[PDB]
């Protein structure tokens, strides 16, 4: 019969700035209050216990309060290794329960993507099935487009992007634009690769490979 | 609206008479055993006994301050807190209130255990109110 | 003093299945424990604590009888049964440790183990092959090991037995057309290391209990 509700749902700020999260009590409550980190792909990690409570190995930036119902994280200066989710619990060693959480985003200068290109591997082409790949490395904002121009074509239907989460101190990102197509469909063509279209590029760029140069 | 909370202890019991009395109902207000303890969940409480127990005999009871330092009513003289809870069963660390009866005064048995939570802080409060049947 | 989830992996529908969480430092008796999932790309939610010495059960409005929780004190080490597993229920499980500084209430989870994904899907395991992203033509330029066709998550991703740390961009996993997993892992290089360096991926799928350590040349 108690719960908590965990606000804001997502932020960005500069870095060293401070930052506030807020969690209202469902149906008010006593000192039963923690705060959590969770990095990426990784355990959550303590924080804070009944507000004011710090276990050892935390520094001393972090800091946490109450205010009746509404219990407030604040980190006074952000950090770039502070990136991740954070959670508010409500709860004892019985029962507890969880808010939907904020995950804290990093807004910093803008920066310039790297483009890598990969063709397939002639061990690959065994399977009778290959596939292509263009890199980006460390760039930021996040926010940007793939392009796949085959003998001077485009294409579709066959491109799948996976995205970096912010990274731990760069604080920048990497995608990967995997294009795939079968044996008889690469040997169709043969000049070709990937184009990107970002703000870090005044112009846009290409890098492109002949098909088994 | 809201502020007040109260938490209740009922015990009754019934009476070789001068022995262990088979009929004990330890009562814990609000209290799920499954659910869990009972954390308060406002700035203010009190606390009260209750003598289901028939005066129909000789035979006395009370709760005495064991484990825990801070002892019943005492709690309510405006005794901070950060957090607290109470279950009957015993909570791991946690303060323990016998519940015991004496026949008469002469005999005694350890008929009742309550157990209690300690968070230490400042805004849960020790606070006194009066008494009506409700 | 550390702790460990071990026995994830898949399920099909309808199956049962039982949860290791190993302990290092300290007698589980002692302290609540706790299991926690966190649902793909979602909020986590609390599923139960068990103590040991007074066998205190303690579970979520969720999962009353779907699943429960238990712990061997000689084995020093907690167990979770869970049974007639559902699409919602396919998570993240990690165990856990709480501990108070005042004792009797208000306290903390202060260490976790790594996690151990549980997936329920009718498809069985399958397994991946690795296949080169060999030196490029690009100045510093980057090369790295691509992963297909595999089935189901997770899969690990190394590099010269983890010697290689900063430049690993080991991507999220995507989900292919057929219905497999594909994802990529990568590392930024300078352009005079490539001629001497040796670069090896070493990668293990546990639904297919294969672990491969492939070189990478141009
Ligand atoms: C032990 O003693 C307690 C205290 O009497 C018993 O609790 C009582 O349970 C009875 C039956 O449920 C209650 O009677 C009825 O309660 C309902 C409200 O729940 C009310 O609407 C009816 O008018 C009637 O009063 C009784 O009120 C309740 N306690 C009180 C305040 O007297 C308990 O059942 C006994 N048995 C055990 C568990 O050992
Ligand atoms: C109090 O404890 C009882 C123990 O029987 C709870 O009763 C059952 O709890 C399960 C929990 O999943 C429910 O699915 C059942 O519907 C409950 N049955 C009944 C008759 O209530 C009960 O939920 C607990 N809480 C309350 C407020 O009674």
């Amino acid at each position: 019969d108690i719960q908590m509700t965990q606000s804001p749902s997502s932020l960005s700020a500069s870095v060293g700035d401070r930052v506030t999260i807020t969690c209202r009590a469902s149906q008010s409550v006593s000192s039963a209050v923690a705060w959590y980190q969770q990095k990426p792909g990784k355990a959550p990690k303590l924080l804070i216990y009944s507000a004011s409570s710090l276990y050892s190995g935390v520094p001393s930036r972090f800091s946490g309060s109450r205010s009746g119902t509404d219990f407030t994280l604040t980190i006074s200066s952000l950090q770039p290794e502070d990136f991740a989710t954070y959670y508010c619990q409500q709860g004892y060693g019985w029962l507890i329960t969880f808010g939907q959480g904020t995950k804290v985003e990093i807004k910093r200068t803008v920066a310039a993507p790297s483009v890598f290109i990969f063709p397939p591997s002639d061990s690959q082409l065994k399977s009778g099935t290959a596939s292509v790949v263009c890199l980006l490395n460390n760039f930021y904002p996040r926010e940007a487009k793939v392009q796949w121009k085959v003998d001077n074509a485009l294409q579709s239907g066959n491109s799948q992007e996976s995205v970096t989460e912010q990274d731990s101190k760069d604080s920048t990102y990497s995608l990967s634009s995997t294009l795939t197509l079968s044996k008889a469909d690469y040997e169709k063509h043969k000049v070709y690769a990937c184009e990107v279209t970002h703000q870090g590029l005044s112009s846009p760029v290409t890098k492109s490979f002949n098909r088994g140069e | 609206y809201h502020k007040h909370t109260f938490i209740v202890l009922y015990v009754d019991f019934k009476p070789c008479f001068n022995c262990y009395p088979a009929g004990v109902n330890i009562t814990l207000a609000n209290f799920n055993e499954t659910k869990g303890p009972l954390c308060v969940d406002t700035s203010h409480f009190t606390t009260k006994y209750v003598a289901v127990y028939a005066n129909v005999g000789r035979w006395s009871a009370s709760i005495n301050t064991g484990n825990c330092p801070f002892s019943f009513g005492k709690v309510n003289n405006f005794v901070k807190f950060g957090s607290v809870c109470f279950s009957l069963k015993d909570i791991p660390g946690g303060c323990a209130m016998p519940i015991v009866a004496n026949w008469a005064y002469s005999k005694y048995y350890t008929i009742g255990s309550l157990y209690v939570s300690w968070s230490d802080g400042d805004g849960i409060t020790g606070v006194p109110q009066p008494v009506e049947g409700v | 003093v550390q702790l460990v989830e071990s026995g994830g992996g898949l399920v099909q529908p309808g199956g049962s299945l039982r949860l290791s969480c190993a302990a290092s430092g300290f007698n589980i008796s002692s302290s609540y424990i706790h299991w926690v999932r966190q649902a793909p790309g979602k909020g986590l939610e609390w599923v139960a604590s068990i103590y040991s010495s007074y066998g205190y059960t303690y579970y979520a409005d969720s999962v009353k009888g779907r699943f429960t929780i238990s712990a061997d004190t000689s084995k020093n080490t907690a167990y979770l049964q869970m049974n007639s597993l559902r699409a919602e229920d396919t998570a993240v499980y990690y165990c856990a440790r709480w501990w108070a500084s005042v004792g009797g209430a208000g306290g903390g989870l202060d260490y976790w183990g790594q996690g151990t994904l549980v997936t329920v899907s009718s498809a069985s395991t399958k397994g991946p092959s690795v296949f080169p992203l060999a030196p490029s033509s690009k100045g510093t330029a980057a090369l790295g090991c691509l992963v297909k066709d595999y089935f189901p998550e997770p899969v690990t991703v190394s590099w010269n037995s983890g010697a290689l740390t900063s430049g690993v961009h080991t991507f999220p996993a995507v989900l292919q057309s057929s219905g497999l997993y594909s994802l990529s892992s990568v590392v930024t290089v300078p352009s005079s290391s490539l001629g001497t360096q040796t670069y090896i991926c070493n990668v293990n799928h546990k639904p297919s209990n294969t672990k491969v350590d492939k070189k990478v040349e141009p």
